[PDB]
């Protein structure tokens, strides 16, 4: 179960939050400055993946943005990465040359791909092509 | 780059060895290590243009704890620059004598600081009463 | 400064 | 060259910011002067560009000069085809008598997720021996 | 517009008549830890001069100025004998150099006022100057306190630097 | 109204954060006031606008009725931002959010696919646990429809709403039954996540599901028989996505089954040797494979190959396989134990790694691996590796040295020694939790007290601003003090134990300001009972008690003057109550 | 006691980097704000960091963090007043103080950098005499660096010799929630202006309470000042004696003294507010502004900053003289009067919103702070009496002055 996914500059400023666990705003300031501050404190040969709280929180940069998730402590790994870079593939179909400043520009879509791969915390779609091709017609319904 | 950069320092017009010298300490004011270009530096240091001088005192202070060895390059030229009439040129070197640690030379400067000691002017002589607690605190018992 | 001046006094014996 | 110092990081930041690799029409200022980049005033520029440095050796394209030539029509009156070039074949020689820079072939997050050109060369006899007429003959008379 | 050095071991008056080629005086001067640098304007050649005293901590701090380096002259110490030998295994340690190739050797007998020194031709025998392949050498007899003898080295030396009318 | 992309690309040309917040107050004003009008009309970018400040970290709480009203709409942008800031704005205890639940309901039978699609994602994602019980029946019956856009969401969203509501998925036990043949994978793989969903939450949904294991067992052997889709496929591996959640669900079934783990058993053979190990896919692949036959009672060739696929996966230069392979031991600690033990010296090397999660993963196996046979050597290392944690991992090393000390010392003494030892190079680090299962463990200890508390007294005398170090010592110097000061009333030759420096130890940690006043609670425990446990100089640390009745701490100044009057009305009734106390697990 | 003095920006990074003794690491500084995100995040914020035992003594500019450093126990007030003249020198130098002004301008701070301070030592820090060898655009040190008069060069020389005095009046207030007046003390500060020819000497004599004490006209109107600061150039063993403001002033604008004082009368405007918080609902302000001070004088453009909610919204403003801007960037409200003259009593109904839901925290109260000015007015009642032009050469100035009451902290704390 995905508990949570953070998308963070090289800068630590967070491009996407989305918690699949309830917990508060406070809560939520906090846990995310210190995950940033954790990620951004960890080098490049630390193996992707922090133990961190019960959490085996997965890591993963791709470019200047950071990535985040946090998996359930009986849950694969490697796929969760996939996850990631599926996701990442997504954000490189619907886009294309997926790239930075519209991911702080139309992220509103950003969190829509998001809600057409991940509800719950886990995968709806396990294909590339369908969930990209549901939001293009929810987009061709505008 | 760098090379360049050395050879316009190896140049002969004035021109280009003080934009040379300006686009060092440029690279030391961003923080780049320009400590390898030490003693290329110290050949555009005598020089007549007196805000020239500035740049490479300032640089050589800096670089003094990096380049220990090759550091015995100044000492003429501090004491070639405690004797011009210029007191603001004799006080610039005195405070950049003091505040250069390396124990190669401090030895060397007592003399020019006990000549400025006892110099005219009250610019020098109050830069050279601390540069005696300077030596004081590079070698206490040489003081 | 658009506000005016006042002169003073030089001496007051 | 005064008002040509206050532009001189602005406009080349623009410069620097436009790759080298609504509105409609154009605004002429009303009643100054309007003359070409005259020989002694591209010697006066040459020389501002020796001197205020930043230029030499940079990247020169054609979207920098457009952003360059523009801003000194509407800033200092001069006509915006000054900084004209020879063409592809050759070392690009400028046109212009009195020109002594010819040119010779050589944010960081606009870049994707996984990936799925010209430089100045100062010459101070292209003012006298105009080596663009040396390639454009018959152009010239 | 072409630069020349004084090197050597120290004692043997080179910033003397440095600064009497600078100046015209018979200066006062310590042993040059440091270096020295002015430059002459004479016969419209800029004699840029670059002194480098000799003592042993300053022995490997000759290479930081030998790139870009046109000229050489060695100064003598031919009062010593007792040190020419050891400034003589200094010679043929800076000239077993691959940077060093444009530069012509140019020795100064310096020091002529003694009746112990030798002549231009005694000090070339015993440094063997002849054995010295692609050196353009000259030596050159100079007395400090005089002056006499420096200017007519810096005449061959400016045959040496243009090789024109 | 401005846009969106506006207010961001004014946004990045702020540079104070307060003068960010300024830009923030700016706008937000402008939404607020908006919100007064009760338009329609830029209620769309408005709340998009809010809900990047809210991402930019902004109290965005007075909008959530407007998303309320998007989500009310009719135009269905104003639903795409509607449903959106509901999953951002509201949570369970936002206590706003329950008014979606008839907008949810009504959409849910909303004509468009999208808008229900839109609704079983805000429910999936979010839904409140009264709100899972005001939309149970709709969403089975929404996994009753045909609609696979929709059976992928509705089966998920049942997943949440079981999730949340833990005694609801008995109505969807029915649901469940016989679409397990989805020609979708995506449908066919939400289905197994609730499978497994299903599985975990109760052991009486085992009996009804455990028969269609060899169903997908024939599926999953289609997955690796169809080498390739067009989709799905990533690296030439096809839908590993789907293929875990089987294994997973081949994981958590047949683990305490056997014919469904032999009905399971030959596509582990398989896919153990039938997969592709060079990318990360097929490791991913084959690292759940793994783990899905050491839960189940399997084949033993299987776990013989699958050490020898983990040998592998030890050598792999990858840190993440490394991470994968140390976790992969720390699952199978018990199960295949001595195929482990050989692996033994791969753990001490990743003692060594450079990685916080690899020394992680090995400081704790090593916790794990020790057996009534590497107890002594292998803690040699480990107080080594103690000296040579990370400061975070010395608080984690010193209390899992404690854990497996406990369970396999072949001596009490030397099971005192290593205790002693971290003690003593701990201290700071040590957890105060450990201290009474230390305390008790030393009077489990019945045997050794003289030897114990002399090299408590040996230490203590070095330093006392270790807390827990000393948090140990008084509790012994109360109670074995006889044992340490033995037939010493009075003076006699000189052994190191003085009876008042014994005293004056004690004492020295009352005026020490690095004493955590439990500390100074053991302590004054410890003086009263050396009016006992001492017949040597009493009342002496009477004086002590009784200065100490008018001290700051409030308890400690309730124990001076209880102890005190002991001391001052009932000196034999001191002695009446000083016997040991007894000892418990 | 320094031994390196650093500039960094908002973001950490080393503006400008000068060491005096080497006794501090050149690499320490890129601890520090870490240490500073971890004090502020802690909130154990203060101007001293420790990373171990260098000291982090630092101030903070727009952008810039001017950290000096030391290891020692060092001077403490020795190091801030020397960075609040590098700050004050560079605003000598640089119109504005920014990573524009340091970046493009390192051939004269570095220098700067070097004549300020030596060793740790502060040296040479009057930047008008500065200017004279240290230039943008080098000669021998003046003799005035060398004098003991070190903040006036001789042979300057005007046309015209003008001495143009600012006597500044500035109020604090503090106002309770009771209405009671805390504390309202007055700091009055004198600065001069000053354009004259050559080397005078000017004494200034004003209405002191105890110079007319020691004249023997404490009876007649005598301000009391509780204490002044002085400039340097005041000689104040002559001032110690007899109350006698003599001093060889620099030439253009300096502050030459300080005064301050309590005052036991009435605030010079008197504001009594209310809130009519409503919970979830609406908020109103009725606020009147009651001016207590001379009618002749006028309050000029006055700016009332009521601190209202943050969520508040739909704003009504019913004044009476004088326009309200809400300022939801600061959450407050500036209700604007021009002109307002003493015994003028103006009004303003504020009403906003609430949202009906409410916010997840507090928010606090600040007080209402207004911005007034008036002109020609001295509320403790300060006069200069002469000003006597001292010249060798010998010459009749032309002393000027202007009066200028405005508020210092004119905190009033709210309900
Ligand atoms: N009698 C006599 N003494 C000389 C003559 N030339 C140089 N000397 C002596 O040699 C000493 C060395 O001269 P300097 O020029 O001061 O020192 P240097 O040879 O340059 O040695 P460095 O300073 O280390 O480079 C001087 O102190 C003179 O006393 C000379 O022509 N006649
Ligand atoms: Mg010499």
């Amino acid at each position: 179960m995905i508990h949570f996914i953070l998308l963070f500059s090289r800068q630590g400023k967070l491009r996407l939050q989305k918690w699949y666990i309830t917990l508060p705003d406070k809560e939520r300031k906090k846990i995310t400055r210190e995950i940033v501050q954790i990620i951004l404190s960890r080098g490049h040969r630390t193996s992707s993946f922090v133990d961190w709280k019960e959490l085996k929180l997965v890591y993963k940069r791709y470019a200047s943005l950071y990535f985040c998730c946090a998996i359930e402590n009986q849950d694969n790994e490697l796929l969760t990465l996939e996850i990631v870079h599926r996701y990442v593939e997504l954000l490189d179909k619907y886009f294309g040359n997926v790239c930075e400043l519209d991911i702080i520009f139309n992220f509103e879509k950003a969190y829509f791909i998001l809600d057409e791969f991940i509800i719950g915390g886990e995968i709806q779609e396990t294909s590339k092509k369908i969930a990209v091709k549901a939001i293009e017609d929810s987009d061709m319904l505008q | 780059e760098i090379f360049e950069l050395k050879a316009e320092l190896n140049s002969d017009k004035k021109e280009k060895k003080k934009e040379a010298v300006k686009k060092v300490i440029a690279s030391m004011t961003v923080g780049k290590d320009v400590s390898a270009l030490f003693p290329d530096v110290v050949n555009c240091m005598q020089t007549d243009n007196l805000e020239l001088k500035k740049l490479v005192y300032l640089y050589l202070m800096n670089y003094a704890k990096s380049q220990p060895d090759m550091a015995i390059m100044a000492v003429n030229t501090f004491v070639k620059d405690c004797e011009d009439p210029n007191p603001l040129i004799r006080a610039l070197a005195v405070r950049t004598m003091g505040c250069i640690r390396v124990d190669k030379i401090t030895e060397y400067l007592c003399e020019p600081l006990r000549k400025c000691l006892k110099d005219e002017d009250p610019y020098v002589r109050k830069t050279a009463a601390v540069c005696v607690a300077k030596l004081h605190d590079i070698n206490a018992q040489l003081v | 400064t658009s506000y005016d001046y006042c002169r003073v006094p030089m001496e007051d014996g | 060259s005064k008002s040509s110092v206050i532009g001189w990081p602005a406009v080349r930041e623009r410069m620097r910011r436009a790759e080298p690799a609504e509105e409609v029409g154009f605004p002429v200022t009303p009643q100054v002067p309007l003359r070409p980049m005259t020989y002694k005033a591209a010697v006066d520029l040459s020389h501002f560009l020796k001197e205020k440095g930043g230029l030499e050796g940079l990247i020169h394209s054609q979207r920098r000069q457009d952003i360059l030539d523009l801003w000194i029509y509407h800033t200092q009156g001069y006509f915006p085809d000054w900084q004209n070039y020879t063409p592809g074949p050759g070392v690009r020689y400028p046109l212009t008598f009195g020109w002594c820079y010819k040119l010779v072939p050589v944010k960081g997050e606009n870049t994707s997720l996984l990936h799925p050109v010209l430089e100045w060369r100062f010459d101070s006899r292209l003012a006298f021996h105009h080596v663009a007429r040396e390639l454009h003959p018959e152009y010239f008379k | 517009e072409m630069r020349i050095l004084m090197v050597g071991l120290d004692a043997a008056g080179k910033t003397t008549i440095l600064y009497k080629l600078k100046l015209g005086e018979i200066v006062t001067t310590i042993p040059t830890i440091g270096f020295n640098v002015e430059t002459v304007e004479y016969k419209n050649i800029s004699f840029t001069v670059w002194d480098v005293g000799g003592l042993d901590k300053i022995r490997p701090l000759w290479r930081h100025y030998f790139q870009n380096t046109q000229g050489l002259i060695f100064v003598v110490d031919s009062n010593d004998r007792e040190r020419v030998n050891e400034a003589r295994e200094e010679l043929m340690r800076m000239l077993a150099e691959d940077e060093l190739r444009d530069a012509v050797l140019l020795v100064f007998a310096n020091k002529q006022d003694l009746p112990n020194a030798m002549n231009a031709a005694e000090i070339t025998d015993k440094l063997g100057l002849h054995s010295l392949r692609h050196r353009n050498w000259y030596i050159q007899a100079t007395c400090a306190t005089s002056g006499d003898g420096l200017y007519e080295g810096l005449d061959w030396l400016s045959n040496q630097l243009r090789n024109q009318k | 109204p401005i846009r969106l992309r506006e207010l961001i690309r004014t946004i990045r040309t702020a540079r104070t954060q307060a003068e960010e917040r300024e830009m923030i107050q700016k706008e937000c004003a402008a939404i607020r006031s908006s919100f007064r009008e009760e338009d329609n009309t830029y209620r769309c970018r408005n709340v998009a606008k809010l809900l990047y400040m809210h991402m930019l970290g902004y109290p965005a709480h007075f909008g959530q009725l407007e998303c309320l009203k998007l989500i009310a709409s009719q135009k269905f942008t104003d639903k795409r931002i509607g449903y959106l800031g509901a999953m951002l704005l509201l949570d369970e205890r936002q206590d706003v959010h329950l008014l979606m639940t008839n907008c949810i309901k009504n959409d849910l039978n909303h004509s468009t696919q999208f808008v229900q699609g839109l609704a079983l994602c805000t429910l999936g994602c979010m839904g409140s646990s009264e709100m899972c019980r005001d939309l149970a029946g709709e969403v089975e019956k929404l996994l009753k429809t045909s609609n696979s856009y929709l059976r992928k969401k509705a089966a998920l969203c049942a997943v949440h709403v079981i999730r949340k509501v833990p005694e609801l998925m008995e109505m969807f036990l029915p649901a469940t039954k016989n679409l397990l043949n989805e020609k979708n994978h995506g449908v066919l793989h939400t289905s197994v996540v609730l499978l497994t969903e299903m599985c975990e939450r109760s052991p009486d949904m085992l009996a009804h599901f455990r028969k269609l294991v060899p169903q997908l067992v024939r599926i999953l052997k289609n997955l690796i028989m169809s080498g390739y889709s067009p989709e799905h496929d990533v690296s030439g591996i096809s839908d590993p996505f789907l293929q875990v959640r089987i294994l997973r669900l081949l994981r958590i079934l047949g683990r305490n089954d056997d014919d469904s783990s032999e009905a399971m058993n030959d596509i582990l053979a398989q896919v153990a040797t039938n997969t592709e190990t060079s990318k990360n896919v097929g490791n991913a692949i084959l690292y759940e494979t793994v783990l899905t036959i050491m839960d189940i009672k399997s084949e033993s060739g299987l776990r013989v190959l699958a050490i020898n696929i983990l040998g592998r996966f030890l050598l792999n230069n990858d840190k993440n396989i490394r991470y994968v392979a140390l976790t992969s031991l720390l699952k199978t600690v018990q199960t295949d134990h001595n195929a482990v033990q050989r692996h033994r010296s791969t753990i001490v090397d990743c003692l060594k790694d450079l990685d916080v999660s690899i020394k992680r993963r090995a400081m704790e196996l090593s916790f794990a691996l020790v057996n009534g046979n590497n107890i002594r050597g292998m803690m040699k290392e480990l107080l080594y590796f103690l000296d040579s944690c990370e400061p975070e991992f010395k608080a984690d090393c010193a209390s899992g040295i404690f854990l497996a000390a406990e369970k396999y010392a072949p001596s009490k003494r030397w099971h005192i020694d290593t205790i002693m030892r971290v003690l003593t190079t701990a201290g700071s680090y040590v957890r105060d939790d450990a201290v009474p299962n230390l305390i008790q463990l030393i009077t489990n200890s019945v045997e050794m007290h003289a030897y114990t508390v002399q090299r408590l007294y040996k230490a203590i005398l070095g330093d006392y601003s270790q807390q827990p170090l000393v948090q140990v010592a008084a509790w012994c110097i109360g109670e074995y003090g006889d044992l340490l000061v033995s037939g010493q009333c009075e003076e006699e030759e000189p052994i190191q134990v003085t009876e008042d420096e014994v005293l004056d130890i004690l004492e020295s940690v009352l005026i020490s300001n690095m004493s955590t006043s439990v500390t100074r609670g053991y302590a004054l425990t410890a003086i009263m009972k050396l009016s006992t446990r001492f017949t040597c100089t009493v009342n002496r640390i009477k004086k002590v008690v009784s200065i100490y009745g008018s001290s700051i701490d409030v308890e400690l100044q309730q124990r001076a003057v209880e102890y005190n009057a002991l001391f001052k009305k009932y000196d034999h009734m001191r002695s009446a109550l000083l016997e040991r106390m007894p000892v418990m697990e | 006691s320094a031994s390196a003095v650093y500039v960094l920006d908002l973001k950490g990074k080393v503006l400008i980097c000068r060491n005096y003794r080497g006794d501090v690491d050149m690499s320490e500084v890129e601890h520090f704000m870490p240490i500073l995100m971890e004090k502020e995040e802690e909130g154990m914020l203060s101007p001293i960091l420790a990373h171990g035992g260098v000291r982090f003594m630092w101030i903070k500019h727009n952008n810039l963090y001017l950290v000096a450093t030391s290891k020692k126990n060092a001077c403490v007030s020795l190091v801030f007043s020397f960075l609040y003249k590098v700050v004050q020198v560079f605003s000598e130098y640089f119109k504005e103080l920014e990573e524009e002004s340091i970046r493009d301008n390192f051939v004269i701070i570095y220098e700067l950098l070097d004549e300020l301070m030596d060793f740790g030592y502060p040296q040479t820090t009057d930047s008008k005499i500065l200017q004279e060898y240290i230039t943008q655009e080098a000669p021998r040190p003046p003799a005035t660096v060398t004098n003991a008069v070190s903040w006036r060069s001789e042979g300057i020389k005007y046309r015209k010799n003008e001495v143009f005095l600012d006597v500044i009046e500035a109020v604090n207030l503090l106002v309770s929630a009771n209405g009671n007046v805390l504390r309202s003390e007055i700091v009055g500060s004198i600065k001069m202006r000053v354009f004259l020819s050559g080397m005078p000497e000017l004494r200034l004599g004003l209405n002191d309470k105890v110079l007319f004490d020691n004249t023997g006209r404490g009876k007649s109107k005598s301000v009391e000042l509780e204490d002044v600061k002085f400039h340097q150039c005041v000689r104040l063993s002559r001032f110690e004696n007899d109350r006698t403001i003599s001093f060889i002033p620099p030439d253009g604008e300096f502050e030459l003294m300080s005064y301050r004082l309590n005052t036991h009368v009435k605030p010079l405007i008197w504001i009594e507010s209310v809130i009519e918080k409503h919970s979830h609902s609406r908020i109103e302000y009725m606020v009147k502004a009651k001016s207590q001070f001379k009618r002749r004088s006028t309050a000029n453009n006055v700016e009332i900053h009521i601190p209202v909610p943050n969520d508040a919204d739909s704003p009504k403003f019913k004044t009476t003289v004088g326009s309200v801007k809400w300022v939801p960037e600061n959450s407050e409200i500036v209700w604007s009067v021009k002109s307002f003259p003493g015994g003028k009593e103006y009004l303003m109904r504020a009403h906003f919103g609430l949202p009906s839901v409410e916010a997840e925290d507090k928010e606090g109260k600040p007080p209402i702070s207004v911005k007034f000015e008036i002109p020609y007015f001295t509320t403790s009642g300060i006069q200069v009496r002469y000003l006597k032009i001292i010249e060798k050469s010998g010459y009749q100035a032309l002393p000027w002055v202007r009066y200028i009451t405005q508020n210092g902290d004119y905190q009033l704390r709210t309900q």
